[PDB]
């Protein structure tokens, strides 16, 4: 049995500008096995009513998905994704950078 | 022997 | 002419989990093998000495094809369940059967192989070897399932070649008894009924292989106006026995006589009384 | 779903002499489906001890068995097989008779 | 160079019975149709509009195929809980992939096949098509059973034929799309660190196929020292987006020119900031 | 389309 930490990446489908709809996504990949929890927050909050694509993987076996939402930047807003794996020790978060 | 493939009816 | 056949079966048991399978297969009349998933020993193992000169390699590739069979038929009985619309609450049958068969010639004659569901025809190989038919408008999906997976394509190939290979080199390890031939010991035996009338009971024991005939003739004309007969069984010795009798009007019991055919006999035998 | 009646034949490897070694058979056969029970009785008694061929079918799909057991008959004992099978309203019994 | 190709996943799970099971469809990085069992409607549904003009006898056909193989895999589970000595408490992952690709002249370039258990290459199809290989001391079984069976003779029929054939139809089908080539809305942002260097960041948005190239240089020669890369993602409208970044002295920006490469570009790309 | 059928491990 072989186990992978997934590489999370937090961004946006279009360059933010305040005001002006877009999708956040979070995207996890090379990870497995594939029981994985995924959550999309907004100050904190749990955002609900978040897609995501259908599970798939890459040549080297490991999984990848996406999770998004529809979402109105602000200056003062602060967005992050929280995942949850077993190969965490602890839920690990990464907040929404709008540069990167 | 018996045939080694069956049939996935 | 000869031949090797197998016979599957496979039994769904509700509360008992996995269903119950069991595959045996014959040369002629002769079972030479065995599996059964219920037994001490849930592999394939001999019923006949003359296997028993067999490297483990067979026994253990045999075991694999089984086991493999009892894994699909175990599906293939959840998906006719489904077919059909029926509960896990009631029991099912699914059987299987095959062989191929060589002619005077000692080459291929002629295959076969067909399913059944709660003992009806289900589908079926057709004669060319190439195709399927569904007998029973249930069988209509499995049928060209079947039919763009190409299945019948290496069963065509099983039959024809591998089939074949292996009934030869059963032949061998088995010609002592496949190919001995054990004509049938013959006696009538009387058995007064009524007054006027008689019973006549031709018999004919310890045989093999089993195609065999009987027949009461009177002054030479042929007859059965009270001819009783019976399905040919099993001794239990490997041979068969069979009898046929007939009522006779008393005093007139030398005009019948019993006429015996069989493959072990130089020719026909006919007795009296 | 098609059922079928077993058709049974009580008999004897051997020609029955008294005295002599011998053995019973009860050969039950065209019957479907397999669920079927089968009995061998000496005097009422239900005689332990006995073996059975491997279950098996003919081209019309159905079933045919063997029960057998070694005996030695005399003019006083009574020998029968007690079939039951769901297609019978109630337990068939066919008592062995040396001439049949 | 196109490609037409599966990704089936199935996951035991302990307790809630019956084990996961996913498969997907994808032509290039399209994907185009996918089956998930535990969703709403169990079966094969579409993923791209280009599909919704299809047949029902398609989608019956496929929700088939599909049903058929978690089966099997259902199967492969326990069998492989056997190879390896495991017990029903834990969850286990079988994966399965194949694809058939088109070469430049549009016609069969090359097929590939391979299993893998708790995410460890387990069986492999060879190159040849023809031939199976353990890629551990347990598919060793499961290398001659596959062998024995002949499963690698179909397995090539479908990657040769099946799979082409049908990969054109898919092509025209959505052509409109799979064909249209989708460049790179291009840009460069500067971010100061202190006052002495500065961040530039060389971005890539909106395009397919996801097959691209970002290279910062200077002075016309080749670079790496502070080539921060990130792996190319998805946008979530079908297309993918990536970015190049680079440490920098304040001053020294000019120096400085970032390279695209993409098909849908008549020639590649230079920007400076 | 899919494979028809799969392998049997």
């Amino acid at each position: 049995m072989i186990q992978r930490t997934p590489k999370i990446q937090v961004y946006s489908r279009h360059p933010a500008e305040n005001g002006k709809s877009n999708f956040l996504n979070c995207y996890v990949s090379g990870f497995h096995p594939s029981d994985i929890e995924v959550d999309l927050l907004k100050n904190g909050e749990r955002i609900e009513k978040v897609e995501h694509s259908d599970l798939s993987f890459s040549k080297d076996w490991s999984f990848y998905l996406l999770y998004y939402t529809e979402f109105t930047p602000t200056e003062k807003d602060e967005y992050a994704c929280r995942v949850n794996h077993v190969t965490l020790s602890q839920p690990k978060i990464v907040k929404w950078d709008r540069d990167m | 022997v018996m045939a080694p493939r069956t049939v996935l009816l | 002419s000869h031949s090797l056949k197998y016979f599957h079966t496979s039994v769904s048991r509700p509360g008992r989990g996995e269903p119950r399978f069991i595959s045996v297969g014959y040369v002629d009349d002769t079972q030479f093998v065995r599996f059964d998933n219920d037994a001490a020993s849930p592999r394939m193992v001999p019923r006949a000495p003359w296997m028993e000169q067999e490297g483990s390699e067979y026994w253990d590739r045999e075991t694999r094809s089984a086991r493999d069979t009892a894994q699909i038929f175990r599906v293939n009985l959840r998906t006719l369940r489904g077919y059909y619309n029926q509960s896990e609450a009631g029991s099912h049958t699914l059987q299987w059967m095959h062989g191929c068969e060589l002619g005077p010639d000692r080459r291929f004659l002629r295959g076969y192989e067909q399913f059944a569901y709660d003992g009806k025809d289900y589908l079926t190989l057709n004669e060319d070897l190439r195709s399927w038919t569904a007998v029973d408008t249930a069988a209509q999906i499995s049928e060209q399932k079947s039919n763009d997976a190409s299945e019948a394509e290496h069963q065509r190939a099983y039959l024809e070649d591998t089939c074949v290979e292996w009934l030869h080199k059963y032949l061998e390890k088995g010609k002592e008894t496949l190919l001995h031939l054990e004509p049938p010991k013959t006696h009538v035996t009387h058995h007064p009924i009524s007054d006027h009338e008689a019973t006549l009971r031709c018999w004919a024991l310890g045989f093999y292989p089993a195609e065999i005939t009987l027949t009461w003739q009177q002054d030479g004309e042929g007859h059965t106006q009270d001819t009783e007969l019976v399905e040919t069984r099993p001794a239990g010795d490997g041979t068969f026995q069979k009898w046929a009798a007939v009522v006779v009007p008393s005093g007139e019991e030398q005009r019948y006589t019993c006429h015996v055919q069989h493959e072990g006999l130089p020719e026909p035998v006919t007795l009296r009384w």
